[PDB]
């Protein structure tokens, strides 16, 4: 231990464009180790952007369809399809984004934003309509101001 | 200047303003709005009678604030975790940007312990985290889970405390790493301990009491004299807006 | 019965006690399993051993649950109310101090029941307790929770039918008048078979044992192995054996040979086990299978082998997870690789470590050897051979026993510093029990 | 990156073939629009617009307006998520 | 003389009444309706008889009514009230029809007015599906109807046709392989609705089979399709709407062993806990008592649930319906895993729970709290007290 | 201590995309055939309460064998333009 | 050189001192990860 | 900035600082009001439109 640096937040500070259904790009500061729904919903982006995480023990965690470059396909995180993680993922592409699906198609809570995120361009994705109780659902159509960040909770009930 | 009148507040433009210095009695609320700005909290918090939460407030699960504490949500938005405690005449507030470009709301985790007179303001602070008395924590600054601040600590903007160690002084440098057991125990019985004594005020308080009965006597005696006068508020804000209305049409052309 | 109310009353108290309190919370959980172990002694001070053999009767008008008090019983709950503040000792929440206070008021209850439906009633009413109590979210294994819930449920659940058949057949639940009415003893046979055949570890319905009373912590692993087990045994005993005994007479050769099985095949996975608590665990298997063939021998004094049997193993074996907890609890880790030289390092730790070593093996001055010669004498009157099996894999016991010893106790020194009072006063109860009950055990 | 590197840039250069002002041979895959082609603003424009028709998008007036050489126009293609 | 037929010209009468005092009421911009409520309650306890099915209903109903809000709502509880209360005097197919289809049509636009949000859409589309499947089934009903009226010239229910019905009032409780209306109903309308839904119709329905319903034939293979279709659906859907609506496919399947083994003390035991849980279980803010609910529904031991699932197992060992009890008893094992992880999810998580700002503060708790004490119950049930 | 994910990232996640790329139906299709199905043709069973044991037992592992899950389903007739 | 006691007994916790307190974790095992593993 | 932020901040808070007992007891009842008026199945919302800041009828809709 010596004269060496002081941490500083910019040391781990993590930048992503993020280009929304509009096709306005965005700048997205994260940090390391945080998710990327999790940057994306202090971003202040929008409610119907996010949808649960349809696996069990995992509902309250928000999740969003984004496109991820082929430099950056192999930094999102390695799912067993056999698992009943593998069978979560499924689910979701099973059911919340159908036919929008690309070969560039993942879910921001399986990418966690570290060093070589940085500088990485994303884009979000399409989904179809979708409900999880009559507190929580989606009717299809992207017109609402209300962010996802100013909820004071997330309820699977 | 800016004028302390609002004709787009929620609840519209207020009919009778009374100055400070005609108050008989003390009015200070301890959980209120500022316009369209409430307070969100758990039904089994403990508010101290002389602590202030107003504005853009999230509160969680088993959390208290203590004598005198401030939660000022006026510029942005700040979130106490669950079982977090804020300790006697600590103020926590926000600004409306951090250097860093993240988010400005102050958000703290929970089991969180904040130690008397110290100040947060736009700040990180994760889960499990002992913040020192007389310590100060600037604009976007993180401090990361199972941490330590020793007292009189000051962590300058934009500057981040590792996780898993102590750090104190002015500015903050490193002074040891927290045991194994610190980091699985301590914390949580730290935070546990403060709920413990907030449920131990929570028993005793009786809510609204009756000092009310003193100030209802004065009013009383008041309907008694004729001096009492009785305002249709909601006519009175109906009135207001429409000849708010009236007097914008009657400028334009 | 007034008395057990009261009982219950004030240790339901615990959770009105303000949490700030914290000198006043330990004292209170701690008193309220004090209490029971006088009153039971007190029981024990006023048994007539020359008078009937159910005393002490309360019955319920026509809620079944009705008790009586037995040898088997007396003895069992005895045990039970020592076990059961050292319990509290280990403990630091008020969570744990409540499942552990009902699971008491659960375990005394069915022990001393005379009713069938009473006994399915209080016994598996413990099984949410046991699931929250093995897979707690930090340091527990949800795998093992939900494995030993499952094997329970599925036992039960096979026995409640042929409750409620003989139940429709003759009128009551009631064993005394269950075990005068004609009844077809097949079918309730299997069902009584298939819940206590889980609950005494008997292949193949065993593997939730080795998960659960590892994961378990200190306290759960105490009360799971000198307790829970024992309610199979005191099952049959009090149960299936006066109910039905033609069927308990024809299934002797298949009951036989999972003993056989079961005795050998534990024994020899034993050896191979490189976890110290899974080393201890496993060696509650054995002990178990001994003690169900002595049961279901019925041939010289075969309750009195087989309760003595199951006290034997329910003073021996909490006091070497005792010991394995300490370890783990000052030293983070329950694997052999860590540990070595404790002797030198451990001077008590280690000599009270070769005194249960030397008890979990059926050594004299211990009461596993008194124990296990009567049950061999028990088992040993039907044929030789059935005896000759278990006489001569003694040196499988042994092996694993010394070894485990050996390499842990031995060798270079390294690992924590000595015991503390509370650990020594966790510990001592169950040696002078052992002194006593090996040495002068009746008058 | 959301699409390949070359595929992009031989359809840009079939693109640009049949522009009338254009020299057929003169397209280099890096070139400028203004010193070596030689267009003014409308032209810029108009071949902006043969590349949306031809790679299906929508380029806003300032995005099309930072695009100033053949390699600008074939990396934001390239960086844009909704390509074809 | 028209002397014993009072209480008609007095539901009439008050209808009557009712209608033109919410009527007055909103011209005066009440936005709430508290004083209508209760009259709708005092109607509810005049117009019911004086039998323990009937008052059940009319408790029930009661209740029930203090989760609505508007006045047409609460109307079309009423007239839906109406149809449950004399579906239970009917001793013919024509007012089974009509008490039926009054049921069916409150229920439809009961779903269509009530929902809100992002949830609007739907909440219809689930209330159109059912809707459709409902119409084949009335025309089933009726087909079926008219061959047996052709057939033996009278009113009397006997004969082949009897079976046809017995499959359109398995279709009113969900009974699976007909049971995925029920399960779209359960995803996206909004709880109120949902517990008006699982306890009122099955009870008014299981009475109208308890007084007036025999058929020469089984249901066994209805019980077999419920019982593992629910126990093995609750297993494997993570949303827990979908969950809830499968245990009640496996639920309504232990109550077709009570009803096909006869004995319906069983059933009526085994009903009223359960919906005493279904209304502790919509009404919940608390979410520590949803483990209570998870281990009254698995059938553990000291709670209410195991008394009324345990009478239906000893009813079924003592006729020896061996093939369908061993069914019913490997689909509750299976039914405590996912209890247990409603268990995992509920109790072993930190506690909050928001309070109220714009008064009514935690509006239920008298009800719920009430409900809880399900654990005193059964000291009551262990007697011969439901026969 | 923490196991390896077996395999690769893009060979999983393209395993995890397979046969979702299309617009799911409506599942009132599904609910009016089983009910098309059950009004019309239950009461071929009620001749089978009577059978033996046996044959119902065996009948009954024949349908748990013969079954196809509806979750997860996927045909490869989804994706051909011909027969 | 830690101070974990006041002179008439009195135990204090040492959240913010220099020193490293001696306590439950001081003598956990050090992880070799092939034994782990 | 600093300085002006605080004359904006301190207008707003004395704004709702120095209301009186019956005007806060007044917008309670009105917060009330239009908590009940949220539900669109309301059936008052058929005849009566509603003033947004005090929750009186303001209009006949129909
Ligand atoms: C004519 C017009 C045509 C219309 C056709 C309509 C079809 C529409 C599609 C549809 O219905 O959707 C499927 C739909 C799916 O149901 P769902 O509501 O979406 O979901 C429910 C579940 O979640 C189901 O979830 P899932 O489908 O996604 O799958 C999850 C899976 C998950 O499964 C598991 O994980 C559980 C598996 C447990 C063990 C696993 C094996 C491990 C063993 C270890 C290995 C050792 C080797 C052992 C080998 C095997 C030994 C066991 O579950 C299963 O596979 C089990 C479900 C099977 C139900 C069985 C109940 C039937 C009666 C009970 C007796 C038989 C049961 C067997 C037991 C007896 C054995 C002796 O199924 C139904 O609704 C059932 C009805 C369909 C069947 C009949 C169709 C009627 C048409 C009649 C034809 C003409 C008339 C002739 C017959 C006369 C009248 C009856
Ligand atoms: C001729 C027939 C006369 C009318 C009979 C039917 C109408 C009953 C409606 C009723 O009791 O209105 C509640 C109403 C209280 O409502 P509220 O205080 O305006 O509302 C406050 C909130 O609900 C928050 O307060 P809360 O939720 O704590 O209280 C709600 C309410 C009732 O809350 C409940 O619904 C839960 C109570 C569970 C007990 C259910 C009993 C059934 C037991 C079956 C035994 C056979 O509280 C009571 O228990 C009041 C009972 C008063 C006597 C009932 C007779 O009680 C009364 O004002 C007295 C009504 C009695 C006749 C007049
Ligand atoms: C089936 C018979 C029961 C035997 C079970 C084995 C008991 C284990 C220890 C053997 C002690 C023998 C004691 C003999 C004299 C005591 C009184 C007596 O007679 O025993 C009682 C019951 O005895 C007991 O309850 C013995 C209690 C033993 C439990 C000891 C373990 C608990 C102590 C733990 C350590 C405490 C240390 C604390 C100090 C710090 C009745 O048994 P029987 O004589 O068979 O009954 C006669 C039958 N009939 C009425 C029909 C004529
Ligand atoms: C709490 C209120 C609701 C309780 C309803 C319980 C229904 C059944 C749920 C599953 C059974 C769980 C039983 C565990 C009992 C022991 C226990 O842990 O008691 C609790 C409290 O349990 C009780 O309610 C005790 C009183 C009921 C039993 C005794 C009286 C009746 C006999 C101690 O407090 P904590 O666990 O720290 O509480 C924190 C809650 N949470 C887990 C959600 C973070
Ligand atoms: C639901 C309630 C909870 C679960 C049911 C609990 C049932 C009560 C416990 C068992 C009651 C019988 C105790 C054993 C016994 O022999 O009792 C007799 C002797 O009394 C005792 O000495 C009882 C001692 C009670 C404690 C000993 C352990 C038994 C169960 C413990 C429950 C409480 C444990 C608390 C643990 C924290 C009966 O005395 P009596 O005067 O009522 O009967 C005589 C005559 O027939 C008149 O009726
Ligand atoms: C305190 C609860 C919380 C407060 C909230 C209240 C909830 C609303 C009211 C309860 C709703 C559930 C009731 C369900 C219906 C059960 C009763 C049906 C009738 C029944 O069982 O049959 C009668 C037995 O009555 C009986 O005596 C049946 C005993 C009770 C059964 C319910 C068990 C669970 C409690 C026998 O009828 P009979 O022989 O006289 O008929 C011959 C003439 N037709
Ligand atoms: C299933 C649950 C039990 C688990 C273990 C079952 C093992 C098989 C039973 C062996 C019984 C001995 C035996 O073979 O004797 C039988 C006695 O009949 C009988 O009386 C057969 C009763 C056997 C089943 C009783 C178990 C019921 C437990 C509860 C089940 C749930 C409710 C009921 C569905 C018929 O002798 P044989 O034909 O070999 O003789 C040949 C000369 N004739
Ligand atoms: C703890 C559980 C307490 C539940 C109380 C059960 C009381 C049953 C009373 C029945 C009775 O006397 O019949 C009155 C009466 C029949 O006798 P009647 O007055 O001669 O017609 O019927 C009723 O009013 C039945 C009341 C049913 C209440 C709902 C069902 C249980 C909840
Ligand atoms: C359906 C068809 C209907 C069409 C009707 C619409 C027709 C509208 C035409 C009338 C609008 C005009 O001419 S607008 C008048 C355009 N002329 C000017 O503004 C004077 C300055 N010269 C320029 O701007 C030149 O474009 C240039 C030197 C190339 C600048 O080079 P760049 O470009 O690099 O910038």
């Amino acid at each position: 231990h010596g004269p060496a640096q002081t941490p500083t937040v910019f040391d781990k500070l993590v930048e992503v464009t993020v280009v929304d259904m509009n096709g306005i790009r965005h700048r997205v500061r994260g940090l390391q180790g945080q998710s990327l729904a999790q940057a994306l919903v202090e971003y202040g982006f929008p409610d119907t952007y996010f949808f649960p995480n349809m696996g069990f023990y995992t509902q309250h965690i928000v999740d969003a369809h984004v496109f991820v470059p082929k430099e950056f396909w192999g930094k999102v995180q390695n799912v067993d399809p056999e698992s009943d993680d593998g069978l979560a993922v499924k689910r979701m592409f099973r059911d919340i984004v159908q036919d929008y699906q690309r070969d560039t198609s993942f879910f921001a809570s399986y990418i966690t934003l570290g060093a070589e995120h940085n500088g990485m361009t994303v884009g979000i994705g399409p989904i179809k309509p979708w409900i999880l109780h009559s507190e929580w659902a989606f009717a299809g159509v992207h017109d609402s101001r209300n962010k996802q960040f100013d909820k004071p909770t997330v309820e699977i009930w | 200047g800016v004028s302390s009148q609002f004709f787009d507040a929620p609840n519209g433009p207020s009919v009778k303003q009374v100055l400070i210095e005609d108050e008989w009695y003390n009015r200070q609320r301890s959980i209120f709005p500022l316009l369209d700005k409430e307070p969100y909290y758990p039904v089994d918090v403990f508010v101290a009678p002389n602590a202030v939460v107003c504005g853009d407030v999230d509160i969680y699960g088993g959390a208290s604030v203590f004598f005198g504490a401030v939660l000022r949500g006026d510029l942005n938005k700040i979130r106490l975790g669950n079982r977090s405690a804020i300790l006697d005449r600590a103020v926590v507030h926000a600004a409306r940007a951090v250097p860093t470009g993240l988010n400005a709301a102050t958000l703290i985790g929970e089991k969180v312990t904040v130690e008397p007179y110290a100040v947060l303001r736009s700040c990180r602070v994760e889960p499990k985290v002992i913040i020192g008395a007389r310590s100060v924590v600037c604009e976007g600054a993180v401090v990361e889970s199972e941490s330590i601040l020793a007292p009189n600590s000051v962590v300058p903007p934009a500057r981040r405390i590792p996780s898993g160690e102590l750090w104190g002084g002015s500015p903050a440098k490193f002074i040891r790493k927290l045991t194994d057991h610190e980091r699985d125990r301590v914390l949580d019985d730290v935070s546990t301990h403060y709920h413990n004594l907030a449920t131990m005020f929570r028993r005793e308080a009786l809510e609204p009491g009756t000092a009310w009965r003193d100030v209802e006597a004065w009013r009383q005696k008041l309907v008694d004299q004729g001096e009492y006068e009785w305002i249709n508020f909601r006519e009175q804000k109906y009135l207001m807006r429409l000849q708010h209305e009236a007097e914008a049409l009657e400028k334009l052309t | 019965m007034f008395i057990s109310v009261l009982l219950i009353l004030f240790a339901l108290c615990v959770t009105l006690i303000p949490e700030a309190h914290y000198h006043m919370v330990r004292v209170w959980s701690f008193v309220a399993t004090i209490i029971p172990m006088w009153v039971v002694t007190w029981m024990w001070w006023n048994f007539d051993a020359s008078g009937h053999g159910l005393q002490m009767l309360v019955i319920l008008g026509r809620s079944h649950l009705a008790f009586g008090i037995d040898g088997v019983a007396l003895s069992l709950m005895l045990l039970t109310t020592v076990l059961f503040p050292i319990c509290m000792m280990l403990l630091r929440t008020v969570a744990g101090f409540m499942t552990f206070i009902l699971l008491e008021v659960l375990v005394l209850s069915a022990l001393c029941v005379l009713d069938l439906l009473g006994f399915y009633i209080l016994f598996e009413a413990s099984l949410i307790l046991l699931f929250l109590l093995i897979g707690r979210a930090p340091y527990g294994s949800l795998e093992a929770a939900y494995k030993i819930v499952l094997y329970t449920m599925a036992g039960s659940l096979v026995l409640l039918p042929t409750l409620f058949m003989i139940y429709s057949e003759c009128g009551t639940t009631n064993v005394l008048y269950m075990t005068c009415a004609y009844n077809h003893q097949t079918v309730l046979g299997w069902g009584l078979l298939a819940v206590l055949a889980v609950k005494i570890p008997l292949m193949p319905v065993h593997l939730w044992l080795p998960e659960a009373h590892v994961a378990a912590p200190t306290a759960g692993s105490v009360l799971l192995a000198g307790v829970l087990l024992k309610l199979g045994g005191i099952g049959f005993l009090r149960f299936m054996l006066p109910v039905v005994p033609e069927f308990c007479v024809s299934v002797f050769p298949l009951v036989s040979t999972l003993c056989l099985v079961s005795f050998l095949f534990s024994t020899l996975s034993t050896l191979r086990q490189i976890d110290l608590k899974k080393i201890v665990a496993y060696s509650s298997i054995a002990h178990m299978s001994m003690v169900t063939l002595a049961i279901f021998s019925q041939s010289e004094f075969s309750a009195y082998s087989s309760s003595f049997l199951m006290i034997a193993h329910g003073l021996i074996s909490p006091a070497l997870f005792l010991i394995v907890g300490i370890l783990y609890d000052r030293a983070h880790t329950k694997f052999i690789l860590y540990f070595s030289g404790l002797g030198a390092s451990m001077p008590i730790g280690s000599t009270l470590f070769f005194l249960f070593t030397l008890g979990n093996l059926a050594f004299p001055l211990f009461p596993n050897f008194i124990a296990e010669v009567l049950c061999m004498v028990s088992i040993f009157a039907v044929h030789e051979l059935l005896a000759y099996v278990f006489c001569v894999c003694q040196v499988l016991g042994a092996a694993y026993g010394f070894w485990a010893f050996n390499r842990v106790v031995h060798g270079l020194p390294r690992g924590p510093a000595d015991v503390t009072r509370t650990e020594f006063h966790t510990v001592l109860p169950l040696l002078i029990g052992a002194v006593w009950l090996g040495i002068k055990p009746m008058a | 990156g959301f699409l390949d590197k070359d595929s992009v840039t031989e359809r840009v250069l079939h693109v640009t073939k049949h522009f009338e002002k254009i020299d057929a041979s003169k397209v280099s895959p890096a070139a400028s629009f203004e010193k070596d082609l030689g267009l003014d603003s409308l032209d810029v424009v108009e071949l902006v617009m043969a590349l949306e028709e031809e790679f299906g998008l929508e380029i806003p007036d300032a995005e099309a307006d930072k695009i100033a050489s053949v390699g600008d126009a074939i990396n934001y293609i390239c960086s844009n998520p909704m390509a074809k | 003389a028209a002397a014993a037929a009072m209480i008609e010209l007095d539901l009439c009468f008050g209808l009557l009444l009712l209608i033109l005092f919410g009527l007055l009421s909103l011209r005066n911009g009440h936005v709430s309706l508290a004083h209508i409520r209760f009259i709708c309650q005092c109607w509810l306890v005049m117009i019911t008889p004086l039998e323990v099915q009937d008052f059940a209903l009319c408790i029930l109903t009661v209740v029930l009514l203090q989760s609505f809000h508007s006045f047409e709502a609460l109307l079309f509880l009423l007239l839906a009230y109406i149809g449950q209360l004399y579906m239970m005097h009917s001793c013919n197919l024509v007012s089974f029809y009509v008490c039926l289809e009054a049921q069916t049509l409150c229920v439809v636009v009961l779903c269509g007015l009530l929902a809100r949000g992002a949830s609007t859409s739907f909440s219809v589309e689930a209330a159109l599906k059912f809707l459709l499947l409902s119409a084949m089934v009335s025309g089933m009903a009726l087909f079926w109807f008219s061959a047996m009226y052709q057939r033996t010239g009278s009113l009397d229910m006997v004969g082949q046709e009897t079976f046809w019905i017995l499959l359109v009032m398995l279709f009113k409780l969900g009974v699976a392989p007909m049971h995925m209306w029920s399960v779209d109903l359960y995803g996206s309308i909004p709880k109120s609705l949902l517990l008006y839904l699982s306890t009122a119709p099955k009870l008014s329905l299981f009475t109208f089979w308890a007084s007036s319903w025999h058929h020469d034939f089984s249901v066994g293979v209805f019980i077999l399709f419920s019982m593992f279709i629910g126990s093995i659906g609750a297993y494997g859907q993570p949303a827990l709407r979908s969950l809830f609506a499968y245990s009640t496919i496996n639920e309504i399947g232990l109550l077709l062993l009570a009803v096909e083994t006869a004995g319906f003390h069983t059933l009526y035991q085994h009903l009223g806990i359960y919906i005493i849980t279904q209304l502790l279980l919509w009404n919940l803010t608390d979410k520590r008592l949803f483990a209570l609910c998870a281990v009254s529904l698995a059938g553990l031991p000291p709670f209410a649930g195991f008394f009324g699932k345990a009478w239906i197992f000893w009813h079924a060992m003592s006729v020896q319906a061996f093939s369908l009890l061993a069914a019913a008893l490997f689909c509750t094992l299976l039914s405590l895993v996912y209890y247990l992880r409603v268990i995992r999810l509920f109790w072993t998580a930190p506690v909050h729970t928001a309070a109220s700002f714009t008064g009514a503060p935690n509006q239920t708790t008298l009800t719920s709290a009430c409900a809880v004490a399900l654990a005193f119950a059964p000291v009551m049930l262990v007697k011969p007290f439901v026969i | 201590y923490k196991p390896e994910v077996p395999g690769n990232t893009v060979d999983n996640w393209t395993e995890l995309r397979a046969s979702w790329n299309k617009e799911r139906a409506s599942s009132l299709g599904t609910n009016y055939y089983l009910n098309v199905a059950v009004m019309g043709f239950a009461y071929w069973l009620n001749e089978a309460y009577y059978f033996p044991p046996r044959t119902l037992y065996v009948g009954a592992l024949v349908f748990f064998a013969l079954y196809v899950r509806k979750a997860y389903f996927s045909t490869p007739y989804a994706f051909k333009h011909e027969y | 050189e830690a101070k974990q006691f006041t002179p008439d007994g009195k135990y204090m916790p040492g959240i913010f001192s220099k020193a490293k307190p001696l306590d439950r974790s001081t003598q956990w095992v050090h992880k070799n990860p092939y034994i782990e593993a | 900035k600093s300085a002006s932020c605080y004359a904006e901040l301190s207008a707003i808070h004395k704004f709702e600082q120095s209301k009186t007992f019956e005007e806060q007891y007044t917008e309670s009842c009105i917060i009330k009001d239009r908590a009940a008026l949220a539900d669109p199945s309301n059936s008052v919302h058929q005849m009566w439109e509603y003033d947004s800041q005090t929750a009186l009828v303001a209009r006949a809709k129909r």
